[PDB]
RNA sequence: UAUAUAUAUAAAUUGAUUAAAAAUAAAAUC
């Protein structure tokens, strides 16, 4: 058997009753202005859990199970607020023991129901200039960096690579105040790591030729187009790269 | 591509690659993907709608079908070799950029390459379908950046209205502080848990008719002066950047706030290098989604016989 | 002790000063005077080793004195995590061989012809103590991979170098040599593995493929620890070296 | 009833199983190989935690029966290694098999 | 350097009287 179901919240929510002719609303637009909570002359919705980024370099996932739905908090105390009958937000009888149990897996799950979805730790600053040091200046090789701080080679050379721009983007004071604080900002929502031949000829050029011709070295029955391939213009298979300009060329 | 169409409805439920608030609040109530009392088609039907909802919605069937890899890769809890279904589609740029949070959406961040905005190892690329090799290292434009992570700049009116109701609320807090002090100094240390010139301090502000004052900005932006906001109108601190201009993230960023495992991140330049393609080792998955393994499982069985 | 000891019915391991002296002294009058019978050099040597081995029996057990019971005791400090008694135990219970032929060279260009008394006090100590085999410096090596001692490993590649050289390994057959010194790479490659100098092992493996055979057993740690670095250069020069096959 | 699985994900090896009139041919898969089998045999894999799996269904097709065929294929048309060994007298490692590139 | 702003009135297309929706779909704004 299988039909139509439309997605409702899973967990309990006020429904709606009887509406005026002229409401024309639905249960799942209330659903979400309940999710939500009130919103503001400026457009925010303060009550909300996730309206505002974290800033305690933990980050702050939906727990739908965990909370059963009620997603609306204080803005500044942080103490949770559910709705009443009489339309207000308030405190609720009795406090979810699940949400201040909560493991210390599930914090770094960004989606509830993927258990193998975890997000990556974030390297700090001090940490990617102690590893530009520690290649460039002393010339270390990438293995023995990625040993010493529990790390991947392709990482610390991603690492080498972006350290080096950003200093030539200091350099040339691109990093501007919107982009720092930017930075800053997704900066303290994650956690942090912790370290703890052939023969070639170049051809003679003279004055005017505005091209010098390379010549390689190949071997006479692999060397050339073969005659009769099969033809994949036509065919899903059609074979797409990408040009040393970067414009897309047919293979 | 497909046209973008009812990609936020909250009745069909569908989660999208995206920041929207709802794509969150869909994620949010959606719990799991029901596979129960259905038909081994039923079960892959809804695992397929699901994935390809998430996973590279904006292409074709076909398109998708040619892409797709029979074959995954991988490197004591056992390893979720199926969630690498989808792990073809990461090395595209779009992906890319978005999973690098230099886009709302992978819609977006293929406007974003179409657009210019976009470069590959110095040189531009204006094709979304462009796939990545490890080590490449791909760089937008901060702007662009700052516009996806932002929140949306206000309009002049807008803005003049919320200034107005701004003036309005300073102008009663200044009443109430200047008629009764003590109360409300009271209440300043019950909620962070004495001299009368405090209270002195405080100034009324003049209240703002926009009628008189639509259509120039300068004037409302040197009118309008609060001990926050001094010298400009909200939101609008420099009105000729394509964000909130003083720079604050975007509503329901954090939900959504996941650090790839593949991709190397430097927000300040707003550029990225990836360091290989997603792989599955045990007990975790590079591969970003919010469905657990017999979703992709399911999914994966549709796409070895295309449906049959 | 109790074993060495016979009981108790022979003091062996019970020393004094006094008795030092007095064996230092005798052991003076009977090696230089036996310096000058000897035709050769060799002849002298033969005479030596007669007097060690046959003091070596009078002095403690042979049975209960040997190499698998030495291998047990110095194999409990190991599995123990005590260095200072596993080489207390080393030092006091086994001579290395190269050391003991160089002590009677120099003796006998002493004779024949403070540190005097120092040899005839090794030759003398000889009694509480075995050769160090190539199983007994391979036991070292354990110990400094479980230790992580570098100095332990570089001072045991050195012994066993010299030992190499002495009559004891050269009397084995190539077969036997080969096996022990492709054991001892292993166990240089696994401590390398350890100290997480990947480099210095896979140098190792590089420079000995031809004359060891190099399974996937004995550089599992090695491609375990190269693979969690992601060092795919170095994972395949290994796996082409080990199954080339 | 327990079943044999090799790995904690596959059959040990290829079962040619018959069941009144039902003709079962399930063979082993490598890791990541999904079930490729009669919808009936991929429930009961799922039930039973079997991962990894190829097979074919001959004559019959009857569910039920497949059914059945498949939990007594999984009970009595199977052996573990260590079983095949100690019946043997070998060590598993005389009883794997080598690898041949 | 305040900030869960709160009150009013007025309207509110098709279906329907709530898990019956169309529908963030429109408009509008950037
Ligand atoms: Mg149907
Ligand atoms: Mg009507």
């Amino acid at each position: 058997f299988s039909r139509r179901r439309i997605a409702y919240p899973f967990y309990p929510f006020k429904k709606l009753g009887r509406q005026h002719p002229k409401k024309h609303d639905t249960n799942l637009k209330t659903a979400m202005r309940q999710f939500l909570g009130p919103k503001n002359y400026k457009g925010e919705y303060v009550m909300n859990k996730y309206f505002t980024v974290p800033t305690n370099h933990v980050p702050n996932y939906i727990k739908p199970d965990l909370e059963r739905g009620q997603s609306l908090e204080h803005p500044v105390t942080k103490k949770p607020l559910q709705l009443r009958y009489d339309g207000t937000l308030g405190p609720p009888p009795v406090e979810n023991k699940r949400l201040q149990n909560i493991f210390k897996d599930r914090l770094l799950q960004p989606f509830p129901s993927n258990p193998h979805c975890k997000t990556n730790y974030v390297l700090s600053p001090q940490l990617k200039q102690s590893i530009f040091e520690e290649i460039t200046v002393e010339g270390l090789s990438a293995q023995q960096v990625s040993q010493k701080y529990g790390l991947k080679i392709p990482r610390v050379e991603a690492i080498v690579k972006l350290v080096s721009v950003e200093n030539s983007w200091n350099r040339r004071n691109r990093v501007s105040s919107d982009l720092k604080t930017m930075d800053e900002t997704l900066y303290r929502m994650f956690p942090v790591f912790d370290s703890d031949n052939t023969k070639v000829i170049y051809g003679e050029l003279v004055e005017g030729e505005r091209s010098q011709y390379k010549f390689t070295n190949a071997k006479v029955g692999k060397v050339g187009y073969r005659y009769g391939s099969g033809n994949r213009d036509n065919k899903k298979d059609r074979r797409i790269g990408f040009n040393k300009l970067g414009q897309m060329v047919y293979i | 591509p497909r046209k973008a169409n009812l990609l936020k409805s909250l009745a069909r439920g569908r989660v999208r690659t995206s920041f929207n608030k709802y794509n969150l609040f869909n994620l949010y109530k959606k719990g799991g993907v029901d596979l129960k009392s259905k038909s081994l088609y039923q079960q892959k039907w809804t695992a397929k709608q699901e994935t390809r909802a998430y996973h590279g919605e904006h292409l074709t069937e076909k398109r998708w079908q040619t892409v797709f890899k029979p074959k995954l890769d991988s490197v004591i809890k056992e390893t979720p070799f199926l969630l690498q279904t989808f792990a073809v589609l990461e090395k595209r740029l779009d992906f890319a950029l978005f999973r690098a949070m230099f886009a709302s959406s992978v819609r977006q961040a293929r406007q974003f390459i179409l657009h210019g905005n976009v470069r590959v190892n110095g040189v531009k690329i204006k094709h979304p379908s462009y796939t990545l090799k490890p080590g490449d290292m791909f760089s937008v434009k901060p702007d662009k950046v700052l516009e996806a992570l932002g929140a949306k700049k206000p309009s002049f009116q807008e803005a003049l209205k919320i200034d107005k109701t701004q003036i309005v609320l300073w102008n009663k807090y200044v009443k109430e502080a200047k008629t009764e002090p003590k109360e409300v100094w009271e209440k300043k240390l019950e909620n962070f848990e004495f001299d009368p010139k405090w209270a002195k301090n405080l100034k009324y502000h003049d209240p703002i008719k926009l009628s008189e004052l639509e259509g120039d900005e300068p004037k409302a932006r040197k009118l309008i002066n609060l001990p926050w906001q001094k010298n400009y109108v909200y939101g609008r601190q420099d009105p000729k950047k394509p964000f909130f201009t003083p720079w604050k993230p975007r509503p329901f960023l954090s939900p959504f706030a996941i650090l790839p495992h593949h991709l190397e991140i430097s927000f300040k330049t707003c550029h990225a290098v990836y360091l290989r393609d997603p792989v599955a080792r045990p007990g975790q998955s590079e591969v970003i989604s919010p469905f657990d393994v017999p979703v992709h499982e399911r999914a994966y069985m549709y796409y070895l016989r295309n449906g049959k | 002790s109790f074993n060495m000891e016979n009981g108790g019915t022979r003091n062996t391991l019970t020393s004094s000063n006094e008795a030092a002296l007095e064996d230092i002294k005798k052991y003076r009058q009977l090696l230089d005077s036996f310096a000058q019978e000897a035709e050769d050099f060799n002849e002298f040597k033969f005479k030596v080793m007669y007097e060690v081995t046959k003091m070596q029996r009078e002095s403690i057990n042979v049975n209960v004195f040997n190499k698998i019971s030495l291998h047990t005791y110095l194999s409990i400090p190991i599995n123990l995590k005590q260095q200072k008694e596993f080489l207390r135990r080393l030092t006091f219970f086994t001579f290395q061989q190269h050391e003991f032929e160089a002590v009677i060279k120099r003796l006998y260009e002493g004779y024949r012809n403070n540190l005097i008394m120092h040899d005839i006090w090794y030759i003398t100590c000889l009694r509480h103590k075995i050769m160090m085999d190539t199983t007994l410096y391979e036991l070292v090596m354990k110990a400094a991979i479980e230790f992580q001692n570098e100095d332990l490993a570089k001072k045991v590649w050195n012994d066993r170098g010299k030992f190499r050289t002495t009559v004891p390994f050269l009397k084995m057959d190539q077969r036997i040599r080969i096996a022990k010194d492709q054991k001892f790479a292993h166990l240089m490659v696994e401590f390398f593995t350890k100290q997480g100098k990947y480099s210095d092992a896979i140098a190792i493996i590089l420079s000995s493929k031809n004359r060891f055979n190099w399974t996937y057993s004995m550089v599992r740690n090695l491609h375990k620890a190269l693979e969690e670095i992601e060092d795919r250069n170095s994972v395949e020069i290994l796996l082409d070296v080990v199954n080339k096959k | 009833k327990e079943i044999p699985r090799y790995e904690n994900r596959t059959i040990y090896g290829d079962i040619d199983f018959r069941y009144h009139g039902v003709k079962l041919h399930l063979r082993s898969a490598k890791p990541g190989f999904g079930l490729r089998v009669n919808h009936v045999i991929f429930e009961i894999c799922e039930c039973a935690g079997i991962k990894d799996l190829s097979g074919k269904v001959y004559k019959s097709r009857n569910d039920m029966n497949i059914a059945k065929g498949t939990i007594e294929a999984f009970t009595k048309a199977q052996k573990t290694l260590d079983e095949v060994a100690l019946g043997r007298g070998k060590k598993l490692v005389d009883v794997r098999k080598v690898y041949y590139s």
